[PDB]
């Protein structure tokens, strides 16, 4: 099918019309997305088929055709770009300085940009163009606005 | 059934829309992968 590196929209014809349920990254022949986007189900790419290979509900991640390939990390200091791919709208880079999700298991970067739910799985980048995580799993703060984590997998 | 469609390249773009704040939150992550605010 289409295994070119890049950002992709995850679509479904199961609801009314064609609906964008999420977004994923294709890197080294491995498609990467959030678990709540696909629920682990198989994906189509033209005539080709992508079957899940690794997944974890707590991490809210899943990889197709191979192990998780993305291992770059936010340095805790620099600005990053959210390559937001919203439903029915063009891919657009948005630069921000991440906040912090302080947990009992440690700190995680967090991007405070709000987008439709079908934007989940849009990659967050460093100044070199490396995917430091996926956008789309977070919280709704005192203000009522959305703060997503910078969710990164593990390269075995 | 679900299917994918390419939406672009993964590249950093100079002079893009700079927006968003940087908050420090106390969060908790449950077994279902959902985040919640701890206060
Ligand atoms: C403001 O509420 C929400 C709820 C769910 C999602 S998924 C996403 N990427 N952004 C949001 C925002």
């Amino acid at each position: 099918g289409e295994t070119t590196d890049g950002v992709y929209r995850v679509m479904t014809r199961r609801l009314l019309g064609s609906t964008q349920v999420g977004v994923g990254v294709m890197q080294e022949g491995v498609f990467h997305t959030m678990w709540h986007v696909t629920k682990g189900a198989a994906l189509r790419s033209g005539e080709g088929r992508l079957d899940p290979y690794w997944g974890d509900v707590k991490q809210d991640l899943v990889s197709y055709c191979g192990p998780w390939k993305l291992d770059a990390a936010w340095d805790g200091l620099s600005e990053v770009q959210l390559l937001a791919v919203p439903p029915g709208e063009r891919a657009k880079n948005i630069q921000t300085l991440p906040g912090i999700f302080k947990t009992k298991d440690g700190d995680i970067g967090a991007v405070a940009l709000d987008y439709p739910a079908g934007t989940s799985g849009s990659p967050i980048l460093d100044k070199c163009g490396r995917v430091i995580g996926l956008y789309g799993n977070g919280v709704v703060i005192k203000n009522g606005s959305y703060v997503s984590a910078i969710t990164q997998g593990k390269r075995e | 059934d679900m299917y994918i469609e390419r939406a672009g390249d993964i590249t950093w773009e100079k002079d893009a829309e700079v927006t968003g704040n940087s908050p420090r939150l106390d969060v908790a992550l449950d077994e279902s992968g959902d985040f919640s605010l701890v206060e």
